[PDB]
């Protein structure tokens, strides 16, 4: 059986050390798979022996006697963001443990705060609240309100200004809904 | 090359039908493997299948058919599909000589629901940047929203006169359950294009929120007061304006 945990974080330009753990049995190699939601699996790292491989950003390590693997990544970027597998085979069939969901944080150079109310292109008076340019560790309130939808964070890159951006997005299918409440 | 292909993309099931799911790969590869993969939760193996003429059972095969007609060709076959299949399935590919890493597919997405009913293509507006965010950050967002779609079966893409565009984009990687507390909750995505205030200001400039919902086919039975929610691009647009 393999162990690894749900969702990791890390922000942009660190280090991160995704741990798996694994039951002996028949060990005939340890894989690590990259899988960006929701496209397929690709390979990263196949480990048979102790101890530590760099290949790249990434390294893999391999204790054989503890049933032990992580998948290290250093200097951390946005394209990251993903799904890593840890699997393990005993040469034709590879069974695949839950994977580990990555969330990297933007290094907001510049930190604004603000919550904007962007009107609909076509009519209607419908509305959404747009909250922007907070930095990575602030935490969006979840809605406790039934009518009332706010999204994840949301990191956009201009790439062109080489600037990096937090959103997340909130509306209400009733009127007047309050566009100063929801994120705070 | 081109690795291993899949077909279809998506599929909506009404409960009780048949499907059969097409794998193919041009890699001269011994081995081929059938995954299914729910939201995120992992791969689980269905069926393998080490050659031509053999198959073998994996991890969760009932009630899954499967053949190796062909050295290139995996099938997977759902006689009577139950809500419980609905999922991602991936396929998957490997060379017995001397190993070692497998080589995926691009994934089925299939939902079988009991009710074609609970179909529901999505609604697309846009939502046009903020004068207040304009004149502070000289940065302008535009935000697309997609919806009351069911199931999940949706491509989300900004055009900008005419053409897709990819930086300054960010679309939610799941979307929300509009009604958290119902099994067959209609979806809502929502999606970010920021672009500098000076290329917004312009009124030559188009943007485009666009909105792939793969649903119902000509074969599929509808009985219903309303549109059939068949596959089908949605879309709402804004143009650029000075204030």
């Amino acid at each position: 059986n393999i162990d690894q945990p749900t969702e990791m974080t890390a922000t942009e330009g660190a280090i991160v050390q995704i741990n798996c753990t694994y039951q002996t049995s028949g060990f005939n190699g340890l894989f690590w798979y990259q899988q960006h939601a929701g496209e397929a699996p690709t390979f990263l790292s196949y480990n048979v022996l102790d101890g530590l491989e760099e290949k790249g950003r990434f390294s893999s390590f391999l204790s054989r006697s503890k049933g032990y693997s992580y998948l290290l990544l250093k200097e951390l970027q946005m394209k990251d963001s993903a799904s890593y597998l840890c699997a393990v085979r005993n040469g034709f069939k590879t069974i695949f443990g839950a994977g580990t969901r990555l969330f990297v944080k933007a290094n907001i150079q510049n930190p604004d705060p603000a919550v904007y109310q962007l009107r609909d292109s076509k009519s209607s008076d419908k509305s959404v609240c747009l909250f922007t340019d907070f930095d990575s560790q602030t935490n969006v309130s979840q809605s406790k309100d039934s009518d009332v939808y706010i999204t994840d964070k949301c990191v956009l890159d201009m790439r062109s200004m080489d600037f990096k951006s937090n959103s997340a997005v909130a509306w209400s299918n009733k009127s007047d809904f309050a566009c100063a409440n929801a994120f705070n | 090359n081109a690795g291993v292909t899949q077909t279809p993309k998506f599929r909506v099931l009404k409960t009780g039908q048949s499907m059969t799911l097409l794998c193919a790969q041009d890699m001269n590869h011994e081995y081929m493997y059938w995954y299914r993969q729910d939201p995120g939760m992992g791969l689980r193996l269905i069926h393998y299948s080490v050659g031509e003429g053999t198959t073998a059972k994996g991890e969760v095969p009932d009630g899954y058919n499967v053949s190796r007609l062909k050295k290139q060709n995996f099938l997977l076959g759902l006689e009577s599909a139950a809500p419980s299949q609905t999922s991602v399935y991936f396929c998957a590919s490997s060379p017995r000589l001397a190993g070692d890493e497998q080589f995926f597919g691009p994934g089925t997405r299939l939902t079988v629901l009991e009710d074609l009913k609970n179909v529901f293509p999505p609604e697309v507006a846009v939502f046009e940047p903020s004068e207040a965010e304009i004149s502070h950050t000289q940065k302008a967002t535009l935000v697309c929203l997609a919806t009351g779609f069911y199931p999940d079966h949706v491509e989300l893409s900004w055009w900008v006169n005419g053409k897709e565009v990819h930086s300054g984009v960010c679309t939610d990687p799941q979307p929300l359950k509009e009604q958290p507390a119902l099994n067959d909750s209609r979806y809502a995505l929502s999606s970010r294009l920021r672009v500098s205030a000076t290329f917004w200001q312009n009124p030559r400039n188009h943007f485009r929120c666009q909105v792939q919902f793969y649903g119902l086919s000509e074969n599929d039975e509808w009985t219903q007061d309303r549109a059939k929610p068949v596959t089908q691009i949605v879309s709402a647009e804004a143009w650029g304006r000075a204030d």
